[PDB]
RNA sequence: CGUAAAGCGCACGCAGGCGGUUUGUUAAGUCAGAUGUGAAAUCCCCGGGCUCAACCUGGGAACUGCAUCUGAUACUGGCAAGCUUGAGUCUCGUAGAGGGGGGUAGAAUUCCAGGUGUAGCGGUGAAAUGCGUAGAGAUCUGGAGGAAUACCGGUGGCGAAGGCGGCCCCCUGGACGAAGACUGACGCUCAGGUGCGAAAGCGUGGGGAGCAAACAGGAUUAGAUACCCUGGUAGUCCACGCCGUAAACGAUGUCGACUUGGAGGUUGUGCCCUUGAGGCGUGGCUUCCGGAGCUAACGCGUUAAGUCGACCGCCUGGGGAGUA
């Protein structure tokens, strides 16, 4: 998947401290970063339908769990896909 | 604790799970009966055993593997009682009957044999009539003087001799079995959880079996 | 999902009762330490004890009266797909009266006969036969 | 609903249905009582009158409902707060024909050029067509090209399914294991919808060694639009798009829980004289046989076709017809 250092990064920015790295900002922010590497992998080969597939799951995670933090904490939410640039 | 002194329990083979309460089970992939669990068994074995030996009843030991025999016919001859040691032939409790007319004609052919006309009018035929006395003496040995069908059953292996068991269950007939940790417990009204085909300890477990059937109200 | 605790814990007990099984864990509720008091008061269970701090862990002894077993059929009435809930005089007996039907009714968990005599319908957990 | 008709080819997922566990509040569902109403006749019950009966009739019950008010709060729902046994994240490794792109290697077939060499070669049940003194076949050397990747190779592995087999690199998906940390029900199923989906086929552009529908010849045969033989085009191969199906099959939907055993395989790992071809455990996936149980039987049998729960799909005699 994704660097080691890409996900510490990744939790040392969204999480409460290190640690806490299963937080809901922080599996969302992961899912995000390993989806627009791969948009950069998919851009290319454009026929590895099995890649894709693990994509697919990547996105429609991403989607339950905000959902999930959308009807527990809407402000939450709103700083969340603020930062991540997501809902477009 | 120890009546049984050697057996301690075998079959690492085609162990059956039925029998998991007897086993303690830990030596070398074979499995120990826990004999601290068949003494009591064992115990009361021979005492409702004893109550229908009292009773003037009949036993009918079944002894088909070797070396039950002689043992069987040994432990069975020592008291005044009944005894199967060879092939045990599929139903002799279930159709008696048919059974009965086979030990008549064994009567028939021993009071034939050595007293009457053995010597008669053939040597060749005299010869097929006495191998035919071997045939139905070795497979109706013991039970040709008993009569009736009998009021308890005692067999030595419960899956070797299942058919015998498997009648005396279809006709309401006690049955005393030492099971062993690849047999079944089917019908046996008594089980005993043993070693079925060790000699020491069938000549123990038999010897104690005849030793408490010969004690009637004398 | 477990989506139906009851009807797994009536499932064990069927599978308890089946396998000749001398006692039977599972993990425990608030309605499930009820159903089993009632099994237990109207005698087809031996005893339940429930044991655990954070993750608590109902177990019930059964019951087996000869040879056979004692519960002789266990069913969930009241499934999550389609609830059943009937008034005090719709409650049914089962097996014409040998043989309860655990009611929630809203004084507590009772038996068809308590619940019946209480004067209150609710709501038919299981038939237990 | 394995085989009788019936499990979508497989997944992702919206609306829908269902939802672990604890406490508090509400009381919508649920339950109890009350009130209003539920026309009369009819049905039912206990009586009465026609000589009886049908019939007529008195009183009740009933009208299983709806509305309102009063309560109960166990279950379900709403709301608030939690909790970890479900689900997920992170750390470290493991195995793998998982996928996509690029490169390369060795055997072999065909073709081309050349050397030797000479009368057959090939084929079949037998033959003939076919190739061959214009020098075949055999054999050696050099070259070109395309496709597939022996041995390993295994009821072995990986993948949701279709499927994936030289070796190397690059990009990439998933699974499993060990200890610990974190989130805290975030879950399950899924009509419509969307995606993937062998082979054959279609479109455009390449490629084309072998194999080979069509086709042609030779046989066989009563005939032979076949099986067999000799050739042989599309196709099979590549790029991109379409199609959208299969005995797409474990003829067995997905997810979860419980219920005796035995022998293996494969991949993790801990412990303990290792003092072997060690011992003892604990996971993941998988094969064979069998117990209870189930099953019309056959068989399935902890990977269920057993015992249950949630949601979906489908069936309703054969044909006509999966056709118009």
């Amino acid at each position: 998947s994704l660097s080691t250092e890409a996900t510490a990064k990744i939790v040392s920015e969204f999480g409460r401290d290190a640690n806490d790295t299963g937080s809901t900002e922080v599996q969302v922010a992961l899912l995000t970063a390993q989806i627009n590497h791969l948009q950069g992998h998919f851009a290319e080969h454009k026929k590895d339908h099995h890649s894709r597939r693990g994509l697919l799951r990547m996105v429609s995670q991403r989607r339950k769990l905000l959902d999930y933090l959308k009807r527990k904490d809407v402000a939450r939410y709103t700083q969340l896909i603020e930062r991540l640039g997501l809902r477009r | 604790m120890l009546k049984a002194g050697v057996h301690f329990g075998h079959q690492t083979r085609y162990w059956n799970p039925k029998m998991k309460p007897f086993i303690f089970g830990a030596r070398n992939k074979v499995h120990i009966i826990n004999l601290e669990k068949t003494v009591p068994m064992f115990n009361e074995a021979l005492a409702e055993l004893n109550k229908i030996a009292s009773r003037k009843g009949k036993i009918l030991f079944v002894g088909t593997k070797r070396a039950a025999s002689e043992a069987v016919k040994d432990a069975a001859l020592s008291c005044d009682q009944f005894f199967v040691n060879h092939r045990w032939l599929g139903g002799m409790l279930t159709n008696w009957k048919t059974v009965r007319q086979s030990i008549k004609r064994l009567k028939d052919l021993e009071t034939q044999s050595q007293d009457g006309t053995f010597d008669k009018l053939t040597k060749k035929e005299a010869l097929m009539r006495t191998r035919e006395l071997e045939k139905l003496e070795n497979s109706l040995g013991g039970i040709k003087d008993m009569g009736g069908l009998p009021d308890a059953l005692f067999v030595i292996d419960a899956d070797h001799e299942h058919i015998a068991i498997k009648e005396a269950n279809n006709l309401g007939i006690p049955v005393f079995a030492i099971v062993d940790t690849n047999s079944d417990p089917d019908g046996v009204d008594f089980v005993i959880p043993g070693n079925d085909d060790a000699i020491r300890a069938v000549t123990l477990y038999l010897g104690a079996v005849a030793a408490t059937v010969r004690e009637g109200r004398s | 999902s477990m989506q139906d605790p009851i009807a797994d814990m009536l499932t064990r007990i069927r599978n308890g009762q089946a396998a000749n099984k001398a006692a039977v864990t599972m993990p425990s509720s608030k309605l499930k330490v009820a159903i089993a008091n009632v099994l237990k008061e109207e005698g087809f269970i031996e005893d339940f004890k429930v044991e655990g701090d954070t993750k608590p862990e109902l177990e019930l002894t059964l019951k087996y009266f000869q040879g056979k077993a004692v519960v002789e059929s266990i069913q969930r009435v009241s499934r999550p797909g389609l609830r059943i809930y009937k008034r005090k005089d719709e409650l049914p007996k089962v097996m014409a009266g040998l043989g309860i039907a655990v009611v929630s009714t809203s004084k507590g968990v009772m038996t068809d006969r308590a619940a019946r005599q209480a004067g209150l319908g609710g709501e038919i957990i299981c038939y237990v036969a």
